[PDB]
């Protein structure tokens, strides 16, 4: 029942986009921006650090 | 401190043991020459494997054939376990010395499929440095097909009527000139695919082989010798 | 009812497309235009890791951010210490056509697999002291493309038979089989909470799967060719894909649609490997034009280049603490970058 | 979504002429080599014709180069096959097949399995 | 011998024009060989695992040629001695002769390695092993040391390299036999094997080019290693003028100091080859 399974997959997609949540329109983009701002200075690649605490140097 | 000194020199001596094992493995790896056997079901590529086994062990789908030609080790890999799509797993064979291509030449319906597979291998970005050793199998079935009639090449290839034998290059495998013209037309189809592209990096090495032919290992040896000689001649010489 | 079923399926496709286009009209690029750019990212080859005879397809970082495993098709699976460039382990493989490798998050086991259609689990911590194969997982009917450890007893494998599979390691049986791709599945990434995993295939589609439910939640399209590499954004609400159409894409799970496209006119070769930095601001992608591009993931600009490989970049990995990036290639060398 | 849709087909008297049109959506049309493939009833898929990215390089199968004429409209993102002098061997299901990667001269399009970049297909009966 | 003309040479060191070209040429040798020494060992991106070791030995030997030819010639202006300069002259001449010998035999071994790659390609990695390679380098150094040793025991001057010092140029003389006999037993095998290997490489290239062009005529249809092939020939026919002068004197009536200086000046400047091998190949870095 591959066709039945694919049809039920499309039905499941319709069920998911029936009710995701009541959200802001660009909220997912804002979530990505908020995560990159919240973990910004903890990135060693984004924020360079001196060779004392970098074991590859 | 002292225990980290113990730990680091133990790590260094373990690295030295690993490195000597890897240099032995490097010698064994460089000693052998790897071939990719490729073809179709109608082609008797499994038969030619059986002659090099004389002159199903592999339970993983992929076949391994180790054969020995004058103290040179050849390891030929026939891939059988995969699906019909071959875009991705064909990239594992870029460093293969030569692709062995086996064609059923009597069967004309699937000759165009073999030509298209040859063209796709020849023009692939990761295979454009690999020379192809072309085996045209079941040449005895090719002779009985052309002499009996009722299966004309002209139906499948409309330019066979406008084709003549190039120079009567080697008449001894095929005595009658119709057989010679047929097999040399098929060979010229594969080599006009070969010569259209490829800037001297790789060349085709066609052969006419029977089912009971027993010199295919020597043919692979000689073609591989020419492949490595041409690679060295291309590397440090422009010519 | 054949016409009714086709009408229903076409209406389902149109309905979900309209639901996506009505779900969000803004873009992350117009959201982040006020955000200051990353600038030039300068990375240097802090280490060069040598010892593979043949080309490398796969590497995986250990969770300690020091040890790593690499697989090459000479038949070796080499475990390296990145701080001191010592080869801790060198496992010879039965099949020399390995295409993937995974290092267990505990550190006790390693995995490999390839054209042999078998996942081999090798036990590192053994009382006798030298590594053996712990388990031999057979049952796929195509080559193995990617494997990842959920834990010490669960392994998820993508294969060329268009299916993914969750195996229980100690019993050697397929606990769950994930079907729905039509092309060969090439890569998979585990979610940070290990309840979900995405998988991209050669049908230009990515699929999100629930590990315990065993079915596909969401399907993502937009690529024009075979998807070679997939990786979650570190938050777990988004993921990036690289494919043969010379394009990287960023999709979000909740919006169920593509947020960005990372491509440039001069880039024509495909992407072989992708990964994110620890913050998720930098997206690193390995290409077939022999170098890697670091992308600003929030404005889609080429922030940096990692040149230094003489052949195509097949694997790329970022540590858990995000300190270094390891790049493997077909020139048999790994490179550690900061 | 990468979609290919075939139009044209149906019954025709032998010796007729059809024009099969493949509409292509979801990818840039100019950057891919295109193919025409067919599946005869009770037979496997065989490649019929192929046309390059610009349209300059063109090749056909053993079904004669004079009967069939492949062409492409990169502005219209569509692929035409002009079928002249139909023979009863031409009864098959015809698929327009995009070959998988751009900027390539190699294409793998006649796989029996679910090859993704192939249309749903059209039926030509003669 | 001074082309400008400073009178006959003495301890005074009258014609510094002789010295300055030597100092500049050896400075260029030291710089280029230091750069090539840096670039293979620090960053062996393209290594090839056989020619790398011989080229490495060339670079080390040529850097030592530059150092051991620059240091006495530069020191001649600052510090000069009337006594104990004799033994200094035999030591310097022996050192330079042995170092040029190992560089020449290293290119001879490049030649025979490429011949073994062409002629026996499928058994090539079986036939040559890095243990055999290291043994080859060790016997290169040992053979070069043992050939020029009789210059110390008094079989004649081994070469004209030591003519920068006064006493060797005037008093110490080459001999007919055991100088240009043992010394030619050293030089002639290198030229012979280079010519033999390039003859066979060109024969193989003739056959393969014939086959390729024949097939191409049958069907009408639409950088780093390449430098090594030409520069070895440039090296050897740059060695020829010094060899011709050495044989043509060999304790016989022919003798010209300007030809001596120019011929062994070319024979020393052939150590330009190893930096030129990398400089022409790699415009980028
Ligand atoms: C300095 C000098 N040259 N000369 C010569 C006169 C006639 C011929 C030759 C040939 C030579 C061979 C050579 C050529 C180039 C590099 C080398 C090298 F091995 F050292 F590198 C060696 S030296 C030299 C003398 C007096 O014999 C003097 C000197 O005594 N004082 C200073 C000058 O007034």
């Amino acid at each position: 029942t591959a066709s039945i399974a694919q049809a039920r997959k499309l039905v499941e997609q319709l069920k998911m986009e029936a009710n995701i949540d009541r959200i802001k329109v660009s909220k997912a983009a804002a979530d990505l921006m908020a995560y990159c701002e919240a973990h910004a200075k903890e990135d060693p690649l984004l924020t360079p650090v001196p060779a004392s605490e970098n074991p590859f140097r | 401190t002292e225990d980290q000194r113990n730990e680091e020199k133990a790590q260094r001596e373990a690295n030295k043991k690993i490195e000597k094992q890897l240099q032995k493995d490097k010698q064994v790896y460089r000693a052998t020459h790897r071939l990719l056997l490729l073809g179709a079901d109608n082609s008797g590529k499994s038969t030619i494997v059986k002659q090099m086994r004389i002159l199903s062990g592999g339970t993983s789908g992929i076949f391994e054939t180790k054969f020995q030609v004058d103290k040179v080790n050849f390891h030929m890999f026939d891939v059988g376990g995969q699906r019909d799509e071959r875009r991705k797993w064909i990239q594992c064979f870029n460093d293969v010395t030569a692709i062995i291509f086996v064609v059923d030449s009597s069967d004309y319906n699937r000759l165009q499929e073999a030509l298209n597979l040859f063209k796709s291998i020849w023009n692939n970005r990761w295979l454009r440095t690999i020379s192809v050793i072309l085996f045209l199998n079941k040449q005895d079935l090719l002779a009985e097909k052309v002499l009996a009639g009722k299966s004309k090449i002209e139906d499948y290839f409309p330019e066979f009527a406008r084709y003549t034998t190039p120079e009567d290059a080697t008449p001894e495998p095929g005595e009658d000139p119709r057989v010679t013209r047929a097999k040399y037309f098929i060979r010229d189809e594969f080599l006009r695919i070969s010569t259209a592209s490829g800037d001297g990096r790789h060349y085709c090495y066609p052969h006419f082989t029977c089912a009971v032919d027993t010199e295919n290992a020597r043919r692979i040896f000689n073609d591989c010798r020419d492949i490595i000689q041409r690679m060295h001649l291309r590397q440090y010489e422009l010519l | 009812e054949l016409d009714q079923l086709r009408q229903e399926a076409e209406q389902l496709k149109n309905q979900i497309r309209d639901a996506r286009k009505a779900c969000a009209d803004a873009t992350l690029s117009q959201i982040t235009n006020n955000i200051d750019p990353v600038g030039r990212i300068q990375m240097r080859t802090r280490r060069t890791l040598r010892g593979h005879l043949a080309k490398i397809y796969a590497m995986h970082w250990g969770t300690d951010s020091r040890l790593l495993v690499s697989a090459s098709q000479d038949g070796k699976l080499i475990i390296w210490d990145s701080y001191t460039t010592n080869k801790v382990h060198a496992i010879p493989l039965r099949s020399s056509w390995v295409m993937t490798c995974a290092y267990a998050p505990s550190g006790n086991y390693v995995a490999c697999g390839g054209l042999d259609n078998i996942c081999s689990i090798y036990n590192l911590k053994t009382r006798e002291g030298n590594v053996r194969v712990s388990r031999e997982l057979a049952g796929h009917t195509g080559y193995l493309s990617c494997c990842r450890f959920l834990d010490d007893n669960q392994i998820v494998t993508s294969s060329g038979d268009t299916t993914c599979a969750l195996w229980d390691i100690e019993t050697g049986q397929q606990t769950t089989t994930f079907t729905g791709h039509t092309g060969d599945v090439m890569s998979l990434s585990l979610a940070p909470d290990t309840r979900l995993f995405v998988s991209g295939a050669c049908d230009a589609s990515a699929k999100l799967w629930d590990v315990r439910e065993g079915m596909c939640r969401q399907t993502f399209t937009g690529h024009e060719s075979d998807i070679n590499a997939i990786c979650f954004f570190p938050n777990g609400n988004a993921f990036a894909t690289g494919s043969d159409d010379a394009t990287c894409r960023l999709f979000d799970l909740r919006a169920d649609q593509e947020l960005m496209t990372y491509s440039h006119d001069n880039i024509i070769c495909g992407i072989t490997s992708v990964s994110f930095s620890k913050s998720g601001r930098l997206l690193l992608a390995g290409y077939d034009d022999f170098n890697c591009n670091v992308w600003d993931a929030l404005k889609a600009d080429r922030a940096g280049v990692l040149a230094g490989h003489d052949n195509r970049v097949s694997c790329l990995g970022v540590t858990d603490d995000g300190m270094a990036v390891a790049t493997g290639s077909w020139d048999s060398f790994l490179k550690i970058w900061n | 979504q990468v979609q290919l849709q075939e139009s044209g087909g149906g019954l025709v008297q032998p010796g007729g002429s059809l024009r099969l049109s493949c509409a292509a959506s979801g990818f840039t049309f100019s950057n891919y080599k295109m193919n025409w493939v067919r599946q005869a009833p009770g037979k496997g898929l065989e490649w019929v014709s192929d046309i390059s990215q610009s349209g300059a390089s063109i090749s056909y199968t053993g079904s004669v180069k004079g009967r069939f004429t492949i062409s492409r409209d990169n502005a219209k993102n569509t692929l035409y096959l002009q079928m002249n002098s139909l023979k009863p061997e031409d009864t098959a299901v015809y698929y327009c097949a995009r070959c998988p990667a751009p900027f390539t001269r190699d294409c793998f399009d006649v796989t029996s399995t679910t090859y993704a970049y192939r249309g749903q297909g059209t039926q030509v009966t003669v | 011998s001074c082309p400008l003309g400073f009178g006959h040479y003495s301890v005074v060191d009258v014609c510094i024009f002789e010295t300055v070209v030597i100092v500049l040429l050896t400075f260029l040798i030291i710089a280029g060989n230091l750069t090539v020494i840096f670039v293979f060992h620090c960053a062996p991106l393209l290594h090839h695992y056989t020619t790398s070791y011989f080229i490495q030995t060339m670079a080390y030997a040529d850097l030592f040629v530059g150092v051991s030819c620059l240091v006495p010639t530069l020191s001649l202006l600052h510090y000069s001695t009337g006594v104990h300069e004799s033994l200094t002259c035999q030591v310097f001449g022996y050192i330079i002769s042995v170092l040029k010998s190992v560089s020449m035999w290293c290119l001879a071994c490049i030649s025979v390695d490429r011949y073994l790659a062409i002629t026996k390609p499928l058994s090539y990695n079986q036939l040559v092993t890095p243990c055999r390679l290291r043994i080859c380098i060790i016997l290169i150094w040992i053979y070069s040391c043992l050939i020029f040793l009789p210059s110390f025991f008094g079989w004649g001057k081994p070469g004209y390299h030591g003519d920068i010092f006064e006493w060797c140029a005037t008093s110490w003389l080459t001999s007919a036999y055991f100088t240009g006999f043992i010394v030619c037993l050293l030089y002639a095998p290198a030229a012979f094997v280079v010519c033999f290997t390039y003859f066979h490489i060109f024969k193989i290239c003739r056959q393969h080019t014939k086959e390729i062009n024949d097939r191409r005529a049958r069907f009408p249809s639409h950088r780093y290693a390449m430098v090594l092939f030409r520069i070895t020939s440039v090296f050897y026919m740059l060695w020829l003028p010094y060899i011709i002068y050495f044989l043509l004197e060999s304790s016989r009536v022919l003798d010209n100091p300007t030809l001596s200086f120019l011929t062994t000046w070319l024979a020393i400047s052939n150590s330009f080859c190893n930096p030129v091998i990398y400089s022409l190949s790699n415009s980028v870095f």
